[PDB]
């Protein structure tokens, strides 16, 4: 759980009753918890598995209440399952509960291991939204038809007999906002985000690449409803490394049924990208992301300096002028140069010239080279 | 180097064992004896001729090869 | 310009607030501070366990049991020493604990016992009593399909002939012996899929394992290379015992070339642990023993990339050519894409197919998709000729996508 | 069938005449004596004992 979000950001009195509303909801909070049976059943389980109990894993299940589990002694006992047990929580792999006496299995554990995928589930996606992302409304719609729409309203697919689209490449210059765009996504749906950093599945292993994204697909559709994020693709995508991409062509067009996890991969140099990956079958959606225009450039002037106290003098336009030499991660350099160029001046409220000679600056850092 | 079998507590040899290679080198044997004959094999007369000099008959006889002193492949 | 002296940000961060901002950093700070006394105060989230419905278990038969039998450990079984068949002796060994020399139990028969055989044994006199089954690798009995794909060979268009004569090695045998043992012949047991990607031959591939009725195991190329050395070798010598268990089983290779690389040796000794991996298959398929009832299915994008000996017939003797449609088989596979939607009946498929260029089944799948995607965009409930006319020009256009070096 | 067997290891140095450091087999190394009659001087790091 989180809190709720506040929707002004200048500094003004709604602000204040929005937080001291939530100020009371919180003090009712802790009055209502300060303000303060099933003995038979626990008496029965709790103390038939006597305490303490060990950790193990289960390997297999014989019969209907005997399984052989390990230890982290590695031994092996072939030993009984209490009726209380979950059979169908149960699988090889697992990490069971055992007497400490009999090493008879007496519950599941929720799984606490494969550490790395486990980190890259991330699930931290609520930074940004579709809010924070203006002008790509065409790439708006594209993704929302491909994946937001069949997480949301798998209805309309089901009903007009479709199978929903299985894959999409967003592509264009860096900075355009195809990370952004995938987080947004993740954030509109709330299904579970999965994102993989391009050469991170690039491994001196011989089976970690494969193995890795293998597990990742596992860990994904575990959580059913998810998408997975792979950016730079190109790092992949352009024996060893062209078997991950079998892995992975085969992980989203072959065998088995795969079911709800989607599927968006974001590269720089789609041009490069070879003939198997982008499968016409699978990926039928892809999604440019051009260097924004006159109209998208002044709306992310807009998102960036809204946060930013600003002066009068400031001609927005001028600096939405000239051609689409930039994009908008470009932008927010630009507003951030600006907020440090009117700080050593002390202007607390950035004025126009901080902006003319922040765009200035950075076009002289934008691109190089001898005349 | 030798298996023997001693006293759980005590651990006093009270038996010797046969030694174990490994189950695995067990497995590697041949115990169904399959049933191909010779006259299965088409036009490799002469490799099958090779193969038997060179393995048979050291197995059947040893005489006719210690007679000359040969060492058998 | 000189540095921002202390009182410059204390001036910066002073003069510039509005009236409000010692109020709402304080609220803020109260905020963080309750969130954090509310966690202290509801305590820690029950992570719980297993526990099944209430209702559903114990009975005193639980602790009974518990009181009442014993938590055998597993151990490999060797040697019967049988040196006298009346009391014959076996060696166990307990897994990174000790060896042992045992005998059986009141209950379990000689003939009960095997070498090697996996048997379960007690904690304290080491006495076997139990019958168990082999270690399977649990990486490679996940390998097995458990649940068939909703595909069936009547949603395979255009490709009579491949269906045809996959049945006819994959299928039929199991399906009528009859035949083959009655004129005294003996079928393939090998069936090679070779094709441009998206042509479907995966499609094939569930199919048979939607009809195989036998065991069917499904193999990808992943799962073969692992990292450690003759590891990959072992699994799939595992993987043919499990399908030596099953009364006849059939397995599936997916995109084979994974593995199947020939052999090269001047690279240094080249990736060398993959060549061992499909040499171990490549015996595993036909070497010493027979194979058994086993019929085997191999995929792949890239036939001639395979080593030769894996191309041989009698481990693969029937091969399979997938190409792209023809222009009565793209009106094949629309027909069958069409059937699932809600379209207009007079949609004219045969038209659609002349306007496809050479394109795969997958384009096919893709095409009638778009479709269905301008039909929902539209918010119409049916799916018109214009749909399908704006989806065949959008996939064809994104597949076609300076250019100066043309004529 | 009395009898019982012993635990091997190797010795280590000698804190004072009757104390020792043997280090049994694979296993922990302790810290033991001589019985009473065997040797002090041969006792070096290095003895199976
Ligand atoms: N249309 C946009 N709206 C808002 N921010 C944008 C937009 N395009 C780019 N950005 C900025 O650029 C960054 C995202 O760059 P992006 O193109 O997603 O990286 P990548 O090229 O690695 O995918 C974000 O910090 C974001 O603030
Ligand atoms: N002849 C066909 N009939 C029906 N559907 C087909 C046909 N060819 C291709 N498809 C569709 O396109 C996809 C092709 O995938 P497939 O070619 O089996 O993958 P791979 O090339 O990896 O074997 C299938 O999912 C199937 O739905």
């Amino acid at each position: 759980s989180k809190l709720p979000l506040v929707t002004p950001h200048t500094q003004c009195r709604l602000k204040l009753l929005k937080l001291e509303r939530i100020k009371d909801y919180l003090l009712m909070e802790e009055e209502f918890i300060r303000n303060q049976k099933q003995e038979e059943e626990r008496s029965k389980v709790d103390d038939l598995r006597g305490t303490p109990m060990s950790v193990g894993t289960l390997e297999e299940i014989i019969d209907d209440n005997h399984a052989i589990v390990s230890t982290s002694v590695g031994s092996e006992h072939y030993v009984s399952i209490l009726s209380f047990v979950d059979k169908d929580l149960l699988e090889p792999g697992c990490s069971v509960l055992l007497n400490h006496k009999v090493h008879a299995v007496i519950g599941v554990l929720m799984d606490d291991t494969d550490p790395l995928v486990t980190v890259m589930k991330v699930e931290k996606a609520p930074q940004e939204t579709y809010a924070d992302i203006g002008g790509l409304d065409n790439q708006i719609q594209e993704i929302k038809e491909s994946v937001e729409l069949p997480l949301t309203h798998p209805e309309y697919y089901e009903e007009m007999g479709i199978k929903p689209p299985k894959g999409v490449i967003l592509y264009g210059p860096p900075g355009t906002g195809k990370t952004l765009l995938a987080k947004a996504v993740a954030n509109q749906t709330s299904a579970t985000f999965l994102r993989v950093v391009g050469s991170e599945l690039i491994q001196k292993y011989l089976g970690d690449g494969p193995k890795l994204v293998r597990e990742l697909f596992r860990v994904a559709e575990e959580h059913a409803p998810s998408i997975v994020f792979i950016d730079e693709i190109d790092a992949i995508g352009t024996r060893e490394i062209q078997r991950t991409m079998l892995e992975l062509l085969n992980q989203l067009d072959g065998f088995d049924s795969r079911g709800d996890v989607k599927v968006i991969m974001a590269t720089n140099r789609i041009e490069t990208l070879d003939p198997a990956l982008i499968r016409p079958g699978r990926i039928d959606r892809k999604i440019e992301f051009p260097l924004p225009d006159e109209k998208t450039k002044k709306r992310i002037f807009q998102i960036h300096t809204s946060r930013m106290t600003l002066a009068d003098d400031v001609t927005l336009d001028d600096l939405i002028m000239a051609k689409d030499d930039l994009s908008g991660a470009d932008i927010k350099a630009i507003c951030t140069e600006a907020g440090l160029m009117a700080l050593r001046e002390r202007r607390m409220k950035v004025t126009n010239e901080d902006f003319k000679k922040s765009k200035e600056n950075v076009l002289y850092k934008k691109q190089e080279g001898t005349p | 180097g030798d298996l023997v079998g001693v006293n759980k507590d005590s651990y006093l040899i009270l038996e010797t064992l046969p030694t174990e290679y490994d189950s695995r080198v067990k497995a590697m044997e041949v115990d169904e004896r399959p049933t191909e004959q010779y006259s299965d094999i088409g036009g490799l007369d002469k490799q099958i001729q090779e193969l038997v000099e060179a393995i048979v008959l050291p197995m059947n006889h040893k005489e006719k090869f210690e007679n000359l002193g040969i060492q058998p492949p | 310009i000189r540095a921002l002296d202390e009182g410059d940000i204390a001036l910066l961060k002073t003069y510039g607030q509005s009236t409000y901002s010692r109020q709402i950093k304080q609220v803020e700070d109260d905020i963080q501070q309750l969130l954090k006394k509310i966690n202290e105060l509801t305590g820690i989230k029950e992570s719980d366990t297993g526990l099944a419905p209430p209702a559903l278990w114990d009975l005193a038969a639980d602790k009974q049991t518990l009181q009442s039998e014993q938590p055998l450990q597993v151990a490999r079984c060797t040697k019967i020493i049988n040196a006298d068949s009346e009391d014959p002796k076996y060696i166990i060994n307990v897994k990174q604990f000790a060896k042992f020399v045992v005998d059986l139990s009141d209950q379990v028969a000689p003939t009960d016992i095997e070498e090697g055989m996996r048997v379960g044994v007690d904690r304290n006199k080491y006495q076997i009593h139990i019958p168990l089954p082999p270690k399977i690798d649990p990486t490679v009995t996940m390998m097995q399909v458990e649940e068939k794909p909703d595909v069936t060979y009547s949603d395979v268009g255009g490709c009579k002939e491949q269906i045809e004569k996959l049945r006819e090695v994959v299928e039929t045998p199991l399906l009528h012996p009859e035949r083959f043992v009655n004129l005294g012949i003996e079928p393939p047991k090998g069936v090679l899929l070779f094709g441009p990607p998206g042509t479907g031959k995966t499609l094939c591939a569930r199919a048979v394992a939607n009809r195989t009725d036998a065991c069917f195991i499904r193999v990808i190329g992943s799962e073969l290379v692992q990292k450690y050395v003759g590891e990959g070798a072992r699994m799939v010598r595992e993987l043919f015992e499990m399908a030596r268990t099953k009364k006849a089983c059939l397995i599936f290779f997916d995109e084979i070339d994974a593995i199947g690389g020939a052999r090269f040796d001047d690279g240094a000794g080249g990736d060398n642990e993959v060549q061992r991996t499909m040499l171990e298959l490549i015996n595993q398929l036909d070497g010493f023993d027979p194979r058994g009832n086993i019929k085997v299915l191999m995929a792949t994008n890239r036939p001639d990339t395979l080593d030769p000996a894996l191309m041989r017939p009698g481990r693969l003797d029937r091969k399979i050519e997938f190409s792209l449609p023809d222009l009565e088989g793209r009106t094949h596979i629309f027909k069958i894409h069409a059937r699932s939607m809600s379209v207009e009946r007079d949609i004219r498929f045969e038209l659609l197919a002349r306007l496809c260029p050479n394109s795969t089944g997958a384009e096919i799948r893709s095409v009638c998709t778009e479709a269905g995607m301008f039909a929902i965009r539209a918010r119409r409930k049916i799916a018109t000729e214009k749909d399908f006319l704006e989806a065949v020009n959008k996939v064809i256009k994104s597949y076609a996508k300076r250019y100066m070096t043309y004529n | 069938l009395q009898s019982v067997g012993q635990i091997v290891g190797e010795v280590l140095k000698q804190l004072t005449e009757e104390k020792f450091i043997v280090k049994a087999t694979n296993g922990p190394r302790y810290v033991v004596g001589c019985r009473r009659q065997l040797d002090k001087s041969k006792l070096k790091p290095g003895t199976r004992v």
